[PDB]
């Protein structure tokens, strides 16, 4: 997908999620090494 | 393809307890594994996308974690709702896998089956065929060991078993053991028994019947 650099794609549901649900996560994606 | 590996298969925990269920892949799969909920004749129910991420509805009871290759979900204080089979799931690689997934069983005190056998109708005799049934009634924990004498004498390979699932609110199994004759291998024999094994009976039960007992 073509998401911002402030989300990463979800392939599951096939959407854009924000980088932010997963900053605070014991390793947020490996595409949201930014965001936080 | 990818290989999903859920342990354990099963789980006996009470309400109000912790459980923690395991997930182990092949392959490095990143963050990208949901967890699922079913039900007997309920389709799944999803609870965590992303690893630890959960959808609409989803209590925080369920907390999901893990990265790379090794996955948790881990359930905080079990309640009577969630005592079922739960599968993950990785999307990383196409295809989508699953695994074998584990079941989630109410753990709750020692319960001694009630037995009962039931000879073969005049019905089924006429069809040329004998069930002999043997029925475990309400008992916990599963385990038991059902065996058939016909004339006293110990038999093998000659019997099928099925199970329900835990009650509703006894939270206790019932178990049948059908024994299938021909009714010409049927009336070679008189006295048809069933001795159980179960952890809630000091000693086997045995319940017999005599082929013109009636
Ligand atoms: C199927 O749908 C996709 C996704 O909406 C379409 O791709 C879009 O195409 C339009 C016009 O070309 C663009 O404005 C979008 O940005 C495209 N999306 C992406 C993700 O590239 C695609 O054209 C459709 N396929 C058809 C009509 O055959
Ligand atoms: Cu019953």
């Amino acid at each position: 997908g073509q998401c911002s650099q402030n989300e990463y794609f979800d392939s599951l549901l096939h959407a854009c999620i924000p980088c932010q649900l997963r900053c605070s996560s014991n390793t947020p994606p490996l595409t949201c090494q930014r965001y936080c | 393809e990818i290989v999903m590996t859920q342990s354990p298969a099963t789980l006996s925990v009470s309400p109000g307890e912790r459980a923690t269920l395991s997930c182990k892949a092949s392959q490095s799969v990143e963050s990208n594994v949901a967890w699922y909920q079913q039900k007997p004749g309920q389709s799944p129910r999803a609870l965590i996308y992303s690893a630890s991420l959960r959808f609409s509805g989803i209590p925080a009871r369920f907390s999901g974690s893990g990265s790379g290759t090794e996955f948790t979900l881990t359930i905080s204080s079990l309640q009577s709702e969630d005592f079922a089979v739960y599968y993950c799931q990785q999307y990383n690689n196409y295809p989508l896998t699953f695994g074998a997934g584990t079941k989630l069983e109410l753990k709750r005190t020692v319960a001694a089956p009630s037995v009962f056998i039931f000879p073969p109708s005049d019905e089924q005799l006429k069809s040329g065929t004998a069930s002999v049934v043997c029925l475990l009634n309400n008992f916990y924990p599963r385990e038991a060991k059902v065996q058939w004498k016909v004339d006293n004498a110990l038999q093998s390979g000659n019997s099928q078993e099925s199970v329900t699932e835990q009650d509703s609110k006894d939270s206790t199994y019932s178990l049948s053991s059908t024994l299938t004759l021909s009714k010409a291998d049927y009336e070679k024999h008189k006295v048809y028994a069933c001795e159980v094994t179960h952890q809630g009976l000091s000693s086997p039960v045995t319940k017999s019947f005599n082929r013109g007992e009636a």
